[PDB]
């Protein structure tokens, strides 16, 4: 199966994309591998897929710019897209394929990446700001509060963010992001824990901007 | 090429709702279908016209008769709510055709009233010469809400950015407005209020310096 795909986060127009995609749990010799992107509308497009022996497909529309290649002792697959164009805009996902062929050929996008987001642009990476939001029980139910991270100004989409180094996941909601006027992105990710484990308990939200390569670790505290 | 495919539809729950992609360059292909829920990658649930895929329960079902195929979805639950695709392989041309996508929505889901949690800025943000009043708006149903806010009781005219609501993995929503304001624009009121009104319903949070 696909780790997350790996990418730039944004792309100049007239750039090259390029995406890393990594086998986990097993060989990236054993299948076709192929590359689908889904657009800011929810559609779908195949661009290409491949076999690590060089049987490869592309699709004609992009076949002037399109290049796919596998490395099998990095079990990796990587897809370059030159000359990118505001439609080129889109979420690129990794898969795992079926393959058939009797009296017919068939393939079948069996298991999905979770897609790597392309942004189409000419602003720069911007990294975000991270401020607590300071736990409060006066909107949560018995015993409980809200705490979270304000994670301001950054672009491109998205930020990842974990609590606890990913100890803490019951009662996580990340919010989708604003944009704003200016063109950056912010959001909030809140936290609803046990009022009595504000003592006793920690809690960091780690917050990974990888197009910036920035990241944070912050405490929140009442 | 994208294959043809059904208009979004609406299916009371228990019904049955068919789905169905179609095309010249269809023909006798075998037709996978793939489903999209918010929040997830997609998933394969048909494959070769017919074969349930694992974790396809047996109220989904696939078949194909001449350049139509059709998914037909038995005893319909709001879990199945999401979008459809349709896929088929053309080894004459060597390409991937998919269909257009199609919009499930299940009918007769309850009303879902918002939570409502205002955040007031951080002592750090203030210190770094700004600050932003959060409030957060989550599982409402259905995905519309209107979104005001006050400084003390005037109406808030400048400053305000909101999402638009987001569907999430419930099936209800989300939505979150921020309130940028100098630090002196927040002390200098007695409070500022978020007010989210919701079919009709209203909540207002308040938080003072």
């Amino acid at each position: 199966a696909p780790l997350p795909e790996s990418g730039p986060g944004v792309v100049r127009p007239t750039g090259t994309l390029s995406l890393t995609c990594t086998a986990a749990y097993g060989s990236i010799s054993r299948h076709f591998w192929g590359w689908v992107r889904q657009s800011p509308q929810g559609t779908l497009e195949w661009i290409a897929h491949m076999h690590h022996l060089g049987v490869k497909y592309v699709n004609p529309s992009l076949k002037n710019r399109v290049s796919i290649s596998m490395d099998t002792s990095k079990n990796q697959m990587s897809l370059t897209l030159k000359t990118v164009t505001a439609t080129d805009a889109a979420k690129y996902h990794c898969v795992r394929m079926g393959a058939r062929m009797s009296d017919i050929a068939f393939f079948s996008f069996g298991d999905w990446g979770p897609g790597s987001l392309v942004t189409v642009s000419s602003a720069s990476t911007k990294g975000p700001s991270v401020f607590p939001l300071a736990p409060s029980s006066k909107s949560t139910s018995g015993g409980t509060a809200a705490l979270g991270c304000l994670v301001k100004d950054y672009f491109p989409e998205p930020v990842t963010v974990s609590w606890n180094s990913g100890a803490l996941t019951s009662g996580v909601h990340t919010f989708p992001a604003v944009l704003q006027s200016s063109g950056l992105y912010s959001l909030s990710s809140v936290v609803t824990v046990p009022s009595s484990s504000l003592g006793t308990q920690t809690y960091i939200c780690n917050v990974n901007h990888k197009p910036s390569n920035t990241k944070v670790d912050k405490r929140v505290e009442p | 090429y994208v294959l043809g495919q059904s208009s979004s539809m609406s299916v009371a729950p228990g019904q049955t709702a068919k789905i169905s992609c179609w095309g010249y360059y269809m023909g006798t292909k075998p037709v996978n279908w793939y489903q999209l829920k918010p929040g997830r990658a997609p998933s394969l649930i048909i494959s070769y016209d017919d074969e349930r895929a694992s974790g396809t329960p047996a109220r989904f079902s696939g078949s194909h008769s001449g350049s139509t195929a059709t998914l037909t979805i038995s005893n319909v639950v709001p879990a199945d709510e999401a979008d459809y695709f349709c896929q088929v392989w053309d080894s004459k041309y060597e390409e991937i055709y998919f269909g257009g996508g199609t919009a499930l929505t299940v009918l007769g889901q309850p009303k879902a009233a918002p939570s409502v949690t205002l955040f007031p800025p951080s002592s750090e943000e203030l210190q770094a010469n700004k600050a932003t009043l959060v409030c957060l708006i989550s599982d409402f149903y259905p995905g519309a809400v209107t979104v005001a806010w006050k400084a003390d009781s005037s109406p808030v005219k400048a400053g305000v950015e909101t999402t638009t609501p987001s569907k999430q993995s419930n099936n209800k929503y989300a939505a979150s407005s921020y309130l940028s304001l100098t630090p002196e624009q927040w002390k200098s009121h007695r409070s500022y209020s978020c007010q989210v009104t919701h079919e009709g319903s209203t909540v207002e949070k308040t938080v003072a310096p």
